[PDB]
């Protein structure tokens, strides 16, 4: 049977992962103990008597994230030994998080990761869920970035990682906690999906009218996203394009695997009471440029690969009309080598309302996965603020007095200067 | 009898060829359990050509249902008719083909294709001989291309005498879904230009604007896609299954209509298609039929034979009809617009009758017809594959699955050589 | 006993059909 | 007049014998108290091949059961059609075989002998004139190689001119359980090619292929593939206990299998057989009979007989079925594929008839060949005992208890002749 | 009919006999008077009307533990002569155990043996357990053995040792009794089975989840390893193991006869609830490292063979396609010179649970018994542990006044050297 196994890191990929299963309980029909009152097998493990575990696994180095979701209200629901956590937090450390403390939890995970992989043949790929800008994301997540490479060899890696946004940070050493991680997963992540905090925070701001948001109100809406993006395994349609299909259509080179997402319509029901959604409304509202979801604006760039997620009540007639005046308008536009730019995937199931929650009940919604050129400036920004902060030696002795040396910070940066360089040599 | 050996490349042809077997099992007049109803020899005296007698009293297909992927083979199970196919005719996989000709074709489609033969010869030997076989599959998609046309392939190093004819979706311009086109699209070309017999060529943004422009019917699924594709692809079927006047095999189309071995790509038309509010308001009659029929907005493609010149065409004609306004109103058509046509053929169309018609219809017509216009369309593919070469993008799961680049080079140009050849004739 | 059961193949090898 | 005296070793042989005599009730009309109902003289003129009537209108089995073990006789006694057996026919065992060939064969399998071999003989000179013994049993274990065998040499030295069928399971190639598997395999064959008339060679994990994907069975239970076993045993005496347009008794296939003494090991598989679903689509007819017998996949033995040549085989049809198409599909297969066979030979596999189908049924066919591609399963048995002999495997539980490393080497000389015999004809 | 008859010598037999017999009545159903509410006719007997006493003994040189059996609940199950007590202790002596104060003993003991063992015929043989660290349990047992070999020469004499753990031995002249078990164990025993406590120890605390269990809780899991391995005797299964069935497939050469298991699932009652045990789950869960039972890692040791035996529902076709994905599998490997190197049985009724018991009613269970060439770091770490404290005569004064002569010792060292010369060979 064809399944996915999640992996999540860090207290960020934990939160994330709580809204994320709690969305897939509520649409699979499950409760919190995991009985429902053969299509939830992507996600579900059948064990036993109409009881469900997910086949996901939560990890961090402290437990003050973890002990509340084993005396939670998805208590049962979660196995406790895919909820891992560590004793000593890595504290904004790759060197703690990759080289000292990360060992002696690691081959716990694998110990996990192989037992849940190996019951079921026919496994698609690991929908792995980070933060860089965190000691523990960032520096466990990377450590199991390498082992899933040679172990798994040919398997998809999909991920999406919490990039420090711009501005909002809340920290002082997310420029080395970042350059570090993604200097080691380009060569070890197959596709790659920002997701900046500022930008669900303007979404939150004015789509969804609350002026006064928490993360899981991200969190929500990040796990409408991963909904969309793995609806075709779970439900039928039209179109079926499974998650094997996007890295397929949308990465050009092997470096080149870094991307942006979208959602909408981001509305809740006082203006669901009044607007109506059409199809192309929905599809011109995801590619408005402040939509983004990771603060990186297209039109000082240029796209090269584009996929459409529409679920619910959608016509495919819609999708083609749609799909014609987003090519005419030049507001948007396309690399000279990439004439075709779109893959377009439609499934039958309505999405998810969740009560309590702040998004609506609509009968038809857009997800979206696009690679752009302009991700060329949102590197050149960490470029000047880790120049800034290595130029006159900070921060150093939390990094080369635990158990890696002085030269993978040179490695890396010159890593993000030949994946700088290859980024506007592939828009020429 | 003859039978004809139906197969069913990638989801696409699931779902286009599922519904071909519903206007065969709905003209032929069996339950979805199988039973004969109608009471008439007219059907099944002539049944064998498409099924098989299951000592069941019931017909079974002879088609092989086939996938990379067991999700669509699900949904053409639990559908209408759905009780019709036997599960030993699905062949699936357990992987997918993520739309790539690389691994659809030769490293992940390959492990597929020795069952896939092993069912094909199990429905082809089991009668006395066959007639040929029809191959409904995708360019645009990897897993009906790709180990698809390697069904293609090894058929005809099976059966050399025999002959195949195929109707297989091509990529378009406008709504370009499923990015990766080219690939899957002038590398099938390239391999079918000299493995293959007999293409036609079918559109879905054409059938898009068919069923605006004469059926006006304002939202349309895929399965009114398929039954516009399925009307059609029965009517050029015709004579097999029902007698005639005048009569005609896709043998007799395939020595009339090719004068070389390397031109074999044509189009298809249907007519009538008449609205449900002009139902009533509209006459049939054959002078209606042909002159609606040489119509750029009834073309099953999106390339105008207006542009071209036809090099040589035909016309199944079914029902009840006057034989000398089908044989005056084909030369009626030669005389008035005779800038359309080539010169070095006299008499350039052809025409046949089957006397029954499709049910709720008292005649019809199927236009299989060579052009000179399907140019623009192959050239269309060409200018978009040596753009991207031109950037040498897409190609690192291609040159990665094991295999090379002199064969995308070897694509281009043979190609190429179709369209110079095309080229010369008007 | 337990060691022999042809319960599902015995309507297999008969055309029956329930 | 015709008389069969079923021998079963081992507690293999014991279950996949038991359900023979459940398909033999059920074929006669028996049931499980030994009385006759169905009312038809034709299934009942020939009851003696198999039973004798008891004086209280019992027919009661003329099998023996033997066993060093009683957990397994306690089993068949218990179970379904478990009571029409002779208490007396039970021959208990106290020690038992702990999977070791030497102790099976030498210290208490001797021990056992004599009070199996005077209940074989009560048996054998109580009928007029005996047709033949058969034999059941496996090779994996102990008491089925070592005592089954022993029994098999001491009837052919009290009866020579008598024919010896058995009905050997190999152990699996590529799953081995019985871990001392080399052992209890070539010990075993090379004192039986000297003593057996016929050999039917079937292998376990061939029978787990064919529940696989053929019979479609989600879990395949020991008890499914004792009767995909057991319906193959009773098409090889259909014209025993049933008359037919042509018969075929046991020795005509011994004349028209062997033509050499020293090669008498055939291979045994049985059609039809289709899952739930496909039984109700397929069509069963002498065409769609036969080329599903000439398939590997089909084949109870996990050999692949299309690795080599068919030197001779046979086929006996069942069912009211014609004579013409029994030859005529027998020949277009020798024609079409004219390179598997041995060129030497006339028409290599032969004919047979009865017109008794199996219960349920109105067509089928069972098969028996000598194939020298069986060569590859005797090689992979080879290697795995040569690799034994290099350190010296598990030695003391065959050299303490009664003989050699000479009979060691004996059964490599005695199998590898064998080996080069069969490697010089293709 | 069959009959197996246990031996309980040493302290560890005593209350490894009040756990593995305690689980035998709660499994075929006799109260602790030995009544009931054939196939019970292998472990109890047919005493008068209705009552069924064990067919084991129970050696012991000190009461203070068995007259506290004989007081306790059980003392209206056991026959009253048959627990054979002594007077004073050896207290780790194996001086005293096999020679002075063991001798008045063993006298009485045989004396039970034939009068226990001439019930009927049929007899698969004896099933001794001793603590090989223990005084009077590597004591009594050395000359127990001596006089069951010239007493019944053929029987199977199956030995379970609970042997002593690296740096877990509760004991400081644990290499002195220790090699002298051995030298007394290689030539009088059929089939011996490995239990180092520190291992129970450990699949206790990572796969029970308990943490702090005492040694009853040890004496649990070892109870349902028997359980399993004798009940294919007992109840039906598509392939009957027998006693006689071990000896037969699992010893090479007559001196490699230490063999070392392993159980699954060894799952609480809170783990059960959410894994499904399938067949494949539960033998790759065995074969793991970390589950196996006597801390003797296999990794770089080479698999001589091995056989598997299931209990429960389980189909045979799951066996063959578990026993297939652990022939594949790259990480175990075997000896070149076995290809054919796995056995399998099952058993069809289930393990039933024991009430207070840390293990949950588990609906299908495997008992492993492995014969490899990792054996040879168990002996080689002794090796050197003992080597080191005979080196400047510890605690040598007690043995040489109590009865044996200095060069017992040398000759122990020479045949445990000899081993391991006979384990690399095997392994090369
Ligand atoms: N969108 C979103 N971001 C979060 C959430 N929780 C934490 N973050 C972000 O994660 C960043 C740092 O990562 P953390 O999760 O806090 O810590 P970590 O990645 O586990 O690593 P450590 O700091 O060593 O514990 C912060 O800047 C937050 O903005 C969340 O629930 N939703
Ligand atoms: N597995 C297991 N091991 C035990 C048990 N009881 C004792 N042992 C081991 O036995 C060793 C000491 O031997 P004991 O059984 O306690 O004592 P003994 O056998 O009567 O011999 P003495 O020490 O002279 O009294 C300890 O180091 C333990 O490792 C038990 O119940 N289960
Ligand atoms: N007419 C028709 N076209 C289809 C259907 N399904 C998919 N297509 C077309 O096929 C293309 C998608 O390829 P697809 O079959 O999904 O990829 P594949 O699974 O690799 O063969 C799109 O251009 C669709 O327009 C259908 O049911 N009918
Ligand atoms: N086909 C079949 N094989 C069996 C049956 N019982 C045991 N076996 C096979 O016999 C082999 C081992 O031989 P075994 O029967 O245990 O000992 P033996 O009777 O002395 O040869 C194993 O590989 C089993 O798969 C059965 O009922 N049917
Ligand atoms: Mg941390
Ligand atoms: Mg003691």
């Amino acid at each position: 049977m064809r399944e996915v196994i999640s992996i999540h890191v860090g207290q960020a990929g934990i939160q994330i992962g709580n809204a994320c299963w709690e969305l897939f309980c509520l649409e699979h029909g499950i409760q919190p103990d995991g009985q429902m009152p053969d299509a939830f097998n992507t996600f579900f493990s059948e064990t036993g008597a109409g009881k469900h575990v997910p086949r996901c696994v939560f990890l961090d180095l402290e437990p003050t994230v973890v002990d509340e979701v084993r005396t939670g209200t998805y208590r049962h629901l979660f196995h406790p030994e895919q909820l891992i956590s560590g004793k000593e937090d890595a504290a904004n450390n790759f060197a703690r998080g990759h080289y000292t403390i990360g060992k002696e939890i690691v081959d716990l995970s694998l110990d996990r990761i192989r037992k849940l992989a190996d019951n079921c043949t026919g496994l698609q790929g690991f929908l792995m869920f980070n933060a860089v800008g965190g000691g523990t994301g960032s520096g466990l997540g990377c450590l199991l970035l390498e082992r899933l490479s040679v172990d798994y060899g040919k398997k998809s890696k999909l991920n999406f990682c919490s990039w420090p946004s711009p501005q909002v940070s809340t920290a002082v050493v997310e420029p080395y906690n970042s350059v570090l991680s993604t200097h080691s997963l380009l060569e070890h992540t197959d596709v790659a999906v920002m997701l900046d905090n500022e930008a669900i925070y303007d979404i939150c701001r004015r789509n969804l009218d609350i002026e006064r948001p928490t993360y899981t109100n991200l969190n929500r809406l990040i796990a409408q996203v991963i909904s969309s993006l793995t609806a075709s395994l779970r439900f039928d349609g039209a179109l079926n394009v499974d998650v094997t299909e996007f890295q397929t259509n949308l990465v050009p080179y092997p470096r080149i695997h870094f991307m942006l997402s979208s959602y909408a319509p981001i509305i809740s029901a006082e203006k669901a009471y009044h607007e109506q959604l059409s199809v192309a409304e929905i599809t011109n509202s995801a590619f408005e440029p402040a939509s983004m979801m990771a603060k990186c604006d297209p039109r000082h760039g240029k796209y090269m690969a584009c996929c459409l997620m529409y679920r619910g009540d959608v016509v495919p007639k819609d999708v083609n009309a749609a799909v014609a005046t987003i090519k005419t308008k030049r507001t948007i536009q396309f690399v000279d080598w990439c004439p075709t730019g779109f893959k377009c995937g439609i499934n039958y199931q309505p999405p998810t309302v969740v009560p309590g929650g702040d998004l609506a009940k609509v009968m038809r919604a857009v997800c979206m996965i696009s690679n752009s050129t302009a991700i060329a400036e949102v590197f050149s920004r960490m470029d000047h603020k880790f120049d800034l902060m290595y130029a006159k030696r900070a921060f150093v002795h939390w990094y080369v007095g635990e158990g890696m040396e002085e030269g993978e910070f040179s490695e890396a940066r010159e890593d993000l200067a030949a994946l700088e360089k290859d980024y506007e040599e592939v828009g020429i | 009898m003859r039978e004809i050996v139906h197969v069913q490349g990638g989801q696409c042809g699931n779902q286009i060829g599922a519904k071909f077997w519903e206007v065969i099992s709905d003209e032929h007049g069996i339950d979805p359990t199988g039973t004969y109803c109608g009471d008439s020899d007219l059907q099944l005296e002539r049944i064998n050509v498409f099924y098989n007698e299951a000592t069941g009293g019931r017909f079974v297909p002879r088609a092989i249902l086939m996938d990379l992927e067991p999700g669509t083979m699900d949904s053409v199970r639990a559908g209408p008719f759905g009780q019709l196919f036997r599960p030993d005719n699905f062949v699936f996989g357990q992987t997918g083909a993520g739309n790539n000709w690389a691994k659809g074709h030769y490293t992940e489609g390959a492990e597929l294709i020795d069952s896939v033969l092993d069912v094909v010869r199990k429905e082809a030997e089991g009668c006395d001989c066959l007639q040929g076989f029809q191959i409904t599959h995708s360019l645009g998609g990897g897993t009906g291309s790709g180990m698809g046309t390697l069904l293609i392939s090894k058929v005809r190093e099976e059966y050399p005498d025999r002959i195949m004819e195929t109707f297989s979706v091509f990529p378009s311009p406008k709504v370009s879904d499923t990015v990766v086109e080219p690939y899957n699209a002038t590398l099938s070309v390239h391999q079918l230009v000299e493995n293959a017999d007999e293409v036609q060529v079918i559109d879905n943004e054409a059938l898009y604007d068919i069923c605006f422009r004469t059926l006006k019917l304002t939202t349309p699924t895929y399965g009114d896609l398929n039954h516009l594709v399925s009307a059609a692809m029965s009517g050029v079927t015709c004579c097999l299954r029902f007698p005639g006047q005048l009569n005609s095999d896709l043998r007799k189309l395939a020595v009339n209509l090719i004068p070389f071995p390397r031109l074999h790509f044509f189009l298809i038309g249907f007519a009538p298609l008449t609205s449900r509010g002009s139902q009533q308001y509209r006459a049939l009659s054959v002078p209606e039929l042909t002159q609606q029929m040489f119509d750029a907005k009834n073309m099953m493609c999106a390339s105008d034979p207006r542009h071209g010149r036809y090099l040589t065409a035909s016309a199944m004609f079914r029902g009840r009809m006057s034989t000398k306004e089908v044989d005056e109103q084909m030369l009626n058509v030669q005389n008035k617009n005779s800038s359309y046509f080539v010169e070095w053929i006299p008499n350039n169309m052809k025409s046949s009758v089957c006397d029954i018609p499709p049910k709720g219809l008292k005649m019809s017509v199927t236009f299989v017809g060579n052009s000179t216009a399907i140019q623009e369309m192959f050239k269309r593919v060409s200018d978009q594959f040596t753009a991207m070469f031109r950037r040498k993008a897409f190609l690192h799961w291609y040159t990665g699955e094991g295999m090379d680049e002199m064969e995308f080079t070897e694509a281009e140009s043979n190609m190429n050589d179709l369209v110079s050849e095309y080229q010369q004739y008007q | 006993n337990r060691r022999n059961w042809s319960e599902n193949i015995e309507s297999l090898l008969r055309q029956a059909t329930p």
